């Protein structure tokens, strides 16, 4: 028999913070998954996730209005993780 | 929703990325890449979640468009959806693939994502623990040594978020 | 009075995954803190924190022996935190 | 323990990295960095951590080499690692910083971190939630916009961390 670690390459990415609310709007959309998705199509090309995802955690910075702070948990990727779209 | 068009990635930009420490991916005619979508937008006991269609459209494109056979399943107690996460994991179709997305899309507390039937009285809680359990090594050996990407879209309780400060 | 995001530019590494063993040499020291310190010492100059995490995480990767996974949590860093060694 | 030399960024290398996505430096001569160790040794209930000190040793020189002045405070049980990181988060000197390191280095279970006094009868534990909250912008607004980076060395539980298979 082979050992193999039970907990690898995973991470997890979070509208918000341990506590708080995340936002949507009743005909736009949840904001997080409007800002993923706007992020993923802009920048999966050169970017690898982590990379992307800190773009979407910058993307809510300013705490204007409705704040929230996306947050990327659990983080086990030994390796960059690039979508390569088109691939 | 959106339509999820993804700026591609060029045979030279792809040239400029490739050393030892990116995760590989298969070739495109015979991988069989997954992602599966659960959605809670309607509640016993918590207001609909109107506007989760559009969640459920933009997502959808966006990871077809990224190469993702996407399955969706909509308003699931934390039970369907435990079932349902251990059906996904056990997925042959993760044999000949690279990668996964997993996307969750509810009502949550503190302890975790909302099923169908949550209430304060009866709590019907997924715990984000169980779903890195469901996907780990053990229980889903398929995806060992591959990205498995966990997306939430939930409160994590009811805070604003915010301090406030004069100066 | 202004808002401020409660929960923001943070980063955790802890020296393994939740549930499971961190390993420490009783004359060498803890794996986790030695490996850290020599991918601190060779990759601060060039390499944002997050980057230098994922390489600690990627030596780890052979589940050879006394086998572990240091795990990045709770990541609200919006910017990159290079440490610029000598500035 | 280890030397903590750090290999240094060349002012062009500095320049190749220089864009509105990192975290800014304060100036060399007038900054007041400052990083904290909390190292449980020695326990009322727990075997010595044999070691500890080249931990202690090499952890103090990096961040030392990196530009923090460094404290260090060891054998502490929950209650004075609480007062310990209150006092921190209140130093005036993170004013006139552009950073932190708090690193933690013990015993630890799935609840947390283990104090001195820490048994199963009576637990002694520091909550990895308890530290965020301690240095959030609420309790430590001088830090507030300014990356907070914490390390911990210990278990987060007793189990090897591992699955068998055969092929």
């Amino acid at each position: 028999i082979k050992k193999a670690h039970i907990e690898k390459d995973f991470i997890a990415f979070c509208s918000s913070t341990p506590d708080n609310v995340s936002w949507r709007h009743p005909t736009m959309g949840s904001v997080f998954i409007g800002r993923l998705i706007e992020h993923m199509q802009e920048y999966a090309c050169s970017c690898d996730v982590e990379e992307i995802f800190r773009k979407v955690r910058f993307s809510f910075e300013q705490p204007d209005g409705r704040a929230q702070m996306p947050t990327t948990d659990r983080v086990t990727l030994t390796r960059c993780f690039y979508l390569f779209p088109g691939h | 929703g959106s339509e999820g068009n993804v700026k591609l990635c060029s045979l030279e930009e792809a040239q400029r990325i490739w050393s030892a420490e990116i995760y590989p991916i298969m070739d495109k005619s015979s991988r069989t890449r997954l992602a599966l979508i659960i959605c809670n937008e309607e509640f016993d006991s918590i207001p609909r979640r109107t506007g989760a269609e559009v969640d459920i459209t933009g997502m959808t494109m966006l990871l077809q468009n990224l190469g993702y056979s996407v399955d969706v399943k909509k308003n699931l107690t934390a039970s369907d959806m435990t079932t349902e996460l251990e059906a996904f994991a056990h997925r042959p179709e993760h044999k000949t693939s690279d990668s996964t997305f997993l996307v969750f899309m509810s009502h949550g507390i503190r302890e975790g994502i909302c099923g169908k039937k949550h209430s304060e009285q009866v709590p019907d809680i997924l715990q984000l623990n169980a779903i890195f359990n469901m996907l780990n090594t053990k229980n889903c050996p398929s995806l060992k040594d591959k990205p498995k990407v966990i997306i939430i879209q939930a409160c994590k309780g009811d805070s604003p978020g915010v301090v406030w400060f004069k100066d």
